[PDB]
């Protein structure tokens, strides 16, 4: 290496050299107004079409709080038109009407009474619908034990610290460790919509309305019923502690699955009750409800929903605007952008620079 | 009192001497982290991101995982300490050539050099250095193929010189040649301690059974080389570190820069923004839970203890929020910085063809200042000139002389002073005439030319001969006076001898001392001892330091030579002044022994010896006065016009006179011939005060027009810039030197470089450029910002210490105008955007907490987050700061006007830095409240009733986000190469199928197992795929309908010219 062959000379490449092939994009009114106007002519077809698919969505809500106060005990009174909020292609006659009845050792029901206007050929949905319920909160989405949903045996000093209030009461084991378990929404509903006056029954599903993996994950457990206590609020179904007949299947419990889910929102519908086999035909049914669960606990409503389903979920206008909002900003300066090229140019020369 | 035994390595082997290792490298594996890890947590990001991973460790506060930033902070620690684990490769692969060039060891075990490697040469071993090849360690001469045992050694690295010295051999050692006899030769070798001073030694070797002195011409430095003689045999004394090559270490300072203070604020402004959405949702927090206390009562909260409730809170949405400062910036920068001082020094328009020296950036933390320099400080000779010099003219005893009279000024009217051309064949003939008054005179001009300096010559195969001098104006004294009568023959120690080529005889002038020239000195003295017994003594120099050293009782030729050098410099000619003095023995026993002593002073040498040198130079003799040519580089008339054309003002600190830099001034197109010149030469404190005054008022007295502020210029000397620097003055001279768009220092001393370079710095807010060649400008380049070193004839050593090496002074058109304008740009935007994208995203964790009870609950997964800013969001930045052009380099050249859009901050400032942010809480309120509407009770599902989550929808606001971010950059790129399609529409591929993937295994290992349902109510439903195709652009369609107006209807400088590249 004598000689030291160098020769720092950097190589001809396009990369070294910065010279690789490209494209200069320019924004010139030929290249913008077609644009524009293509944007307007395909958004607006998608946009109209997203508003009619949400247009034939058939729904039904009656807000049923407030039923143990300001319902009848004698007879089917109307319901305040405040509650009831209702869409059906046809005009309704009848106002729906609900009456509170009670059972034995002070067992209340609200039972709702409504008209079906027309006959529903897409399946039915049923679900409940809770306001001003914070799921989405850091100390409560968080609180549960993820070993004990798969079944296993977890001792004391073993669970999961995410459920610390309420854990290891009276030095046992509570099984459904968390918040999210102990403040499950426990109203019961009719799973049948009893028909009225010539107007048969009309059966509900309630299997299959959690999600697939929930099945999957939520396993029976393999405690000893010795060893543990249900949770604070489940200490009115379950007295005396848990038993051998008593401890609950959790893969076949399907309202607990979709309890867990936690929302995203305080404003969040359920699942529980569905009918994908047959119409519904017109007529008059009621809906029988247990009053288990007060709305004093996280100071909200419930309220009780009836819809079918649509492409983009059911009844939401949302996104159909929005592909009418874009298309009518393009279509408006559209035309801003073109009669002012017309009437006023830019005029400011072709070659002569600003300096 | 160091004891070095020669041979006999038992004997020497006992007082523990180092080996002869060298090793540059900082980081070693084993303290390694101890030091890498101080290092970088120093910074702001790392030291912040430190103390919120460990605040993040407490229960029940930390809002995501407990490792989603411990993760990504040795993430970025690793791609940083590979970097510095790199660079320690590259100093341990130099080093280790070093350690592995050969170097053969004397045995006497063999009796014959043994070849070894450096690592095995201990003190007391004779090497034998050949021709061409370094010195290993510090070695004195012992003996070498000379009759007299010299060797002509090139001591470089070390130092900045190129040209060669002589280390002669005591006559006792030099006796020893022959390879065998070498095992004879013992005794003891006293020497000092391992020193600094290169040029000091005061050993003692003690041979066979006498003592001889020795001294500093007999020790060869290790960075040295050997350049002509065959073989020189030597004795180790210092090795290893203990070398005075690598024992006097150097330091590097540290300099800051403009884009790295306004991020600094840009930081503080992030952070101030930071604590206003904790204490936001804080408080927020603290009200809700107490206002609302039953209607939260399925939440167990704590009730009674509120007092830690906001330390807790506090902490939590620290975590939370905590993304919103991006650390992947910082390495970010770094490395586009790196990359793009990587592009810089690799082009052929910056390579010099002629000298295999292409631009190197020694820096590359200021490559982004290129693009906003306002002022250059330059230098005539050298870096404007090409420093060849050509002997053309001369004057002696007040009589012109030249070869040629050009044509009108051939006949002399004598008019007192004699004005005029005579022939060289005239001075020739009033030379050998013996009957001539002035023929003494001209016989000790000529002996002056080809004596007093310090040149080696060099004989060739060719019968011709070379002179090596080290200063080019040397090498034109010697060869113009020897092209017409005395020839200077060969140079050997302790002599000089020249012959006459007009009676072919021989003298021998005995060199008894000489006195280097020094940059402040600005004079050359030599004192000789003649044939005839005298002791004459020359000097030579600059007019404006000899004519202070003449007399008045016998010299007559002053008005004639001064007159001379007017109508030289009047032409461009660099001139300089002759004189001598006959001194005596009686006040020479005297002052050898001064100057002895400040030779060997271990104090101070470079200002002693120049003190004891002036105390011998009280009288002189003028005797006459030569004129060198020297012509201007290639294409610098060019560069400077355009430079200032692109609005830069170049300022001109040369050393040398006053009406030379004026000619080259206007032949450089620096100055015009309707510029008005506006001098200020004074000779007293109080006289430049009043010329001051008389400056400023005359320029204010009435309104400065364009063509009147075009044509101004100010010269000032170097006698007047020193009384123009008092802090009484330094004001007064600093407004007016504003006003003139070209300045011209003269006669300027090396500090004084460095006080007009600082002085202008501390007192404006422009960024400073400092360009220049050889020892008298380093502290030039070292004061200023970007400071610029060439590489020319007068050494390597301004090359070195700068931080761009370029090869001329032509390659300053393009390292500004294209390199320059494209850093600026480029660093700019990718800054912008890297903050731009980083809060489009983590803001939607603040519109969120209106709607968990402010609570502090993550919208979207914990890894999910992380996996952002190291991913799918790190190549659009690398790509707009890299690679991108917002103009042709054709036309950025052809306009130097764009170069004015980053002189004044255009691209990059905190007005801007708001203009970003405040983009990014607009997207994010579009993303966040569109997404809700549509997921409005999470009924927006069509799959047999089921709904969707929080999951669920956290990943269309996560998938909504990037297109967005994405497709902001779309619009931000001008050059759409293969890169961007990789790093933009490449990067959008990539989450759309490394999600399936992520979220259908990784949740199996316990990972992410919030995403066990998420792929199919997301890539399965019809709604998550239309409400990509809207928002994005519902998003966008403020900076599309934006970009077309500020393009069409109110179009900028460079708008303009993208329309002509476009279309032409
Ligand atoms: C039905 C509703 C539809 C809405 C549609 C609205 C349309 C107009 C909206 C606002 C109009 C206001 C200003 C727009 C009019 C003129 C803009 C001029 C000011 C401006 O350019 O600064 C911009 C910041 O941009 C915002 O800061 C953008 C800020 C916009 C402010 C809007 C309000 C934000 C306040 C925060 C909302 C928070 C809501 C909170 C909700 C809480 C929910 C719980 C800077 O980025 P830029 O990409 O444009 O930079 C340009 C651009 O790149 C290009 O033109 C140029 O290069 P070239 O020419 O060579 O390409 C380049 O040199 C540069 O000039
Ligand atoms: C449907 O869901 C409802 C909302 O969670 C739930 O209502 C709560 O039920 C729990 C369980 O009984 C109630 O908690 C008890 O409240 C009484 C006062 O009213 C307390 O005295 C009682 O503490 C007792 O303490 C004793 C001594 O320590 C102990 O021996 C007893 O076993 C018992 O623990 C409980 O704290 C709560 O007040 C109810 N209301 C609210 C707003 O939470 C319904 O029971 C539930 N229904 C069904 C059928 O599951
Ligand atoms: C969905 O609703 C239809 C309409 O009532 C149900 O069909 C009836 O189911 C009951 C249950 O045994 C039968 O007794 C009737 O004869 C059925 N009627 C008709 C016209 O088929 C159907 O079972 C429901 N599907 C569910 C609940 O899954
Ligand atoms: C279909 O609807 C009928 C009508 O309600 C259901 O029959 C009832 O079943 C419950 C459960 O055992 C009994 O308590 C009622 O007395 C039954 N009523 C009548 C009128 O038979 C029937 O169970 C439903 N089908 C299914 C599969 O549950
Ligand atoms: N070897 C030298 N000996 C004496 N004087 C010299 C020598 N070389 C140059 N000179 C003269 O002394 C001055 C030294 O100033 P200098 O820093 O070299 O200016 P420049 O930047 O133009 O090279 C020069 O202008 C010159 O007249
Ligand atoms: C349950 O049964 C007894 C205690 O009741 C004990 O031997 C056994 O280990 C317990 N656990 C299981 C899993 O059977
Ligand atoms: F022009 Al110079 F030092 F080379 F002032
Ligand atoms: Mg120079
Ligand atoms: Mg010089």
């Amino acid at each position: 290496t004598k000689e030291g062959p160098t020769s720092k000379k950097p190589p001809n490449t396009a990369f070294r050299q910065q010279r690789l092939k490209a494209w200069q994009p320019i924004l010139s009114p030929q290249s913008v107004l077609p644009l524009l106007i293509f944007v307007a002519c395909i958004f607006t077809p998608i946009g109209i079409g997203l508003i009619v698919s949400a247009t034939k969505v058939q729904d039904l809500t009656i807000d049923y709080s407030h039923c143990d106060t300001k319902a009848s005990t004698t007879a089917f009174e109307d319901i305040p038109k405040k509650y009831i909020k209702y869409h059906f292609k046809s005009k309704v006659e009848n106002k729906p009407q609900w009456r509170l009845t009670e059972n034995e050792n002070g067992e209340q029901s609200c039972e709702l009474q409504f008209e079906i206007p027309n006959d529903i050929k897409k399946s039915i949905f049923i679900y409940y619908k809770i306001t001003n319920f914070y799921q989405n909160h850091r100390r409560y989405v968080q609180s549960f034990d993820t070993k004990q949903i798969l079944g296993e045996p977890i001792k004391k000093d073993d669970l999961d610290t995410s459920c610390s209030p309420i854990r290891s009461r009276e030095d046992k084991i509570i099984y459904p460790c968390g918040l999210i378990a102990n403040s499950m929404f426990n109203d019961t509903f009719s799973q049948v919509l009893s028909g009225i006056d010539d107007t048969e029954d009309y059966n509900l599903t309630n299997k299959h309305i959690s999600w697939s993996i929930d099945r999957h994950r939520f396993k029976t457990t393999k405690y000893n019923a010795s060893d543990i206590v249900p949770p604070p609020n489940w200490m009115k179904k379950y007295p005396d502690g848990y038993t051998d007949e008593n401890l609950p299947d959790i893969h076949t419990w399907e309202e607990f699955q979709v309890w867990m889910r936690t929302a995203a929102f305080p404003k969040f519908y359920k699942l529980t009750l569905k009918n994908e086999s047959a119409s519904l035909p017109k007529g008059k049914y009621q809906m029988n409800i247990e009053l288990n669960y007060p709305i004093s606990l996280f100071g909200g409503t419930k309220s009780f929903v009836l819809t079918t389903n649509g492409a983009i979920g059911g009844r939401n206008m949302s996104l159909g605007v929005l592909y009418l909002i874009v298309a009518g900003l393009c279509a408006l300066f559209g035309i801003i952008f073109l009669v002012k090229l017309i009437f006023q140019p830019r005029a400011m020369g072709d070659h002569t620079y600003l300096n | 009192p160091r004891v070095i035994h020669i041979n006999d390595s038992l004997a020497n082997s006992s007082f523990g001497y180092s080996d002869n290792h060298i090793s540059t490298t900082k980081y070693n594996f084993a303290t390694f982290l101890p030091k890498f890890l101080f290092q970088e947590f120093s910074k702001y990001a790392n030291l912040f991101f430190l103390c919120t991973s460990a605040i993040q460790q407490v229960p029940h506060v930390s809002p995501t995982n407990r490792y989603t930033t411990i993760g990504t902070l040795l993430v970025v620690l690793i791609v940083s300490a590979m970097k510095e684990c790199i660079e320690d490769i590259k100093r341990a692969n130099s080093d280790k050539e070093l350690n592995n060039s050969t170097a053969e060891i004397f045995s006497e075990a063999h009796d014959d050099f043994v070849e070894k490697r450096w690592i095995d040469i201990r003190v007391g071993d004779i090497i034998r250095v050949k021709s061409e090849e370094p010195i290993p360690a510090d070695t004195i001469i012992l003996s070498s193929s000379e009759p007299e045992g010299l060797c002509y050694i090139e001591t470089a690295n070390l130092d900045g010189e190129t040209n060669l010295k002589i280390k002669q051999s005591r006559v006792e050692t030099a006796k020893f040649i022959d390879v065998k006899t070498l095992k004879n030769m013992n005794g003891k070798v006293v020497s000092e301690q391992p020193n600094s001073s290169l040029y000091t030694y005061e050993g003692t070797m003690t041979l066979n059974d006498r003592q001889i002195p020795l001294s500093p011409d007999q020790m060869i430095l290790r960075g040295a080389t050997l350049r002509n003689t065959a073989w020189i045999f030597g004795l180790v004394i210092f090795t290893g570190h203990e070398t005075k090559l690598l024992r006097n270490a150097t330091a590097t300072p540290i300099k800051r820069t403009a884009v790295e203070k306004i991020i600094n604020r840009q930081i503080i402004a992030l952070f101030t923004v930071l604590i206003v959405l904790i204490l936001i949702s804080s408080i927020g927090n603290v009200i809700m839970s107490t206002a609302d206390a039953k209607h939260l009562s399925y939440l167990y909260l704590e009730g009674t203890n509120k007092a830690g409730l906001f330390f807790k809170d506090f902490l939590t949405f620290w975590i939370l929020f905590s993304n919103l400062v991006p650390i992947s910036l910082f390495v970010t920068v770094e490395l586009i910085k790196y990359y793009q001082a990587f592009m810089i020094g690799s082009d052929l328009d910056l390579y010099y063809e002629k000298t295999d020296t292409p631009t190197v950036v020694r820096t590359s933390s200021l490559v982004e200042e290129l693009g906003q320099i306002e002022y250059i400080f330059s230098d005539k000779t050298g870096t404007l000139t090409r420093n060849i010099m050509e002997f053309k003219s001369c004057s002696i005893a007040g009589h012109c002389y030249i070869d040629k009279i050009p044509e009108d000024k051939t006949a002399t009217v004598e008019d007192g002073i004699e004005v005029g051309y005579r022939k060289f064949d005239d001075l020739k003939k009033k030379l050998n005439d013996p009957s001539d008054e002035d023929s003494p005179i001209i016989n000790d001009f000529l002996t002056l030319l080809a004596t007093c300096h310090t040149v080696i010559p060099e004989f060739q195969s060719d019968g011709s001969i070379k002179y090596q001098a080290a200063s080019p104006d040397e090498g034109a004294l010697v060869q113009g006076g020897a092209d017409l009568g005395y020839k200077f023959i060969i140079r050997k120690p302790n002599s000089v001898t020249v012959l006459l080529e007009e009676t072919g005889e021989e003298k021998e002038y005995q060199l008894l001392n000489i006195c280097e020239f020094n940059s402040t000195r600005k004079r050359m003295s030599a004192i000789f001892r003649f044939p005839d017994g005298s002791i004459k003594l020359f000097c030579k120099g600059a007019d404006t330091v000899i004519l202070e050293r003449l007399d008045d009782e016998a010299n007559q030729y002053v008005e004639a030579t001064m007159r001379h050098l007017e109508d030289y410099a009047s032409e461009g000619l660099r001139t300089l002044c002759l004189a001598m003095r006959d001194i005596s023995e009686g006040e020479y026993e005297e002052w050898n022994s001064i100057y002895n002593e400040a030779a060997t002073t271990l104090d101070n040498r470079a200002e002693k010896l120049d003190e004891a040198a002036n105390l011998i130079e009280k009288n002189l003799i003028l005797i006459g006065a030569t004129a060198i040519e020297d012509k201007l580089q290639d294409g610098v008339p060019e560069t400077i016009h355009t430079l200032q054309e692109a609005g830069i003002k170049i300022w001109v600190l040369t050393g040398d006179r006053q009406e030379t830099a004026i000619n080259i001034g206007m032949s450089c197109r620096l100055l015009s011939e309707d510029m008005n010149l506006l001098i200020i030469n004074e000779e007293t404190r109080d006289d430049t005060e009043r010329n001051l005054l008389e400056k400023i008022n005359a320029l204010n007295e009435h309104q400065l027009s364009t063509h009147d502020m075009n044509t101004l210029a100010l010269v000032i000397d170097g006698k007047s810039l020193g009384f123009a620097l008092e802090p009484e003055l330094e004001d007064y001279l600093l407004t007016v030197a504003k006003l003139c768009k070209a300045v011209i220092c003269c006669r300027v001393s090396p500090l004084q470089k460095a006080l007009v370079v600082k002085m202008v710095k501390r007192k404006s807010s422009s960024l400073l450029l400092a360009i220049g060649d050889g020892a008298n400008d380093v502290s030039m380049i070292q004061a200023a910002h970007v400071g610029v070193g060439i590489s020319g004839m007068e050494g390597m050593q301004a090359a070195r210490s700068a931080d761009i090496a370029v090869g001329q002074f032509k390659f300053l058109k393009k390292l500004l105008l294209v390199h320059g304008s494209w850093s600026y740009q480029r660093i700019s935007v990718a800054i912008l955007y890297s903050f731009y994208k980083n809060t489009a995203l983590y803001m939607t964790q603040f519109w969120y907490v209106f709607a968990n009870a402010f609570s502090g609950q993550s919208i979207m997964e914990s890894w999910t987050m992380s996996f952002y800013n190291l991913f799918f969001t790190v190549w659009p930045p690398f790509v707009i700061g890299v690679f991108d052009q917002f103009v042709s380099s054709r036309l950025l050249e052809r306009y130097p006007q764009l170069y004015k859009l980053g002189q004044k901050g255009q691209f990059f400032s905190v007005y801007i830095f708001w203009g970003w942010i405040i983009n990014g809480f607009f997207h994010s309120a579009i993303v966040f409240i569109g997404t809700i509407l549509i997921y409005r009770y999470g009924f927006a599902l069509n799959m047999h009733g089921e709904l969707a989550d929080h999951w669920s929808w956290g990943v269309t606001v996560y998938t909504t986000s990037v297109i967005i971010v994405l497709g902001k950059a779309a619009l931000v790129t001008n050059q759409w190469t293969k890169f961007t399609l990789i790093a933009i529409p490449g990067s959008l591929l990539f989450w759309l199928i490394f999600f399936p993937i992520y979220a259908s295994i990784f949740p199996h290992a316990n990972i992410s197992r919030e995403y066990y349902g998420v792929v199919k109510h997301t890539y399965g439903s019809g709604v998550f795929w239309l409400t990509l195709i809207v928002l994005p652009i519902f998003a966008l369609v403020r900076d599309f309908l934006w970009k077309y107006y500020k393009r069409m209807y109110e179009p900028e400088t460079y708008h303009v010219i993208q329309e002509m590249q476009k279309y032409n």
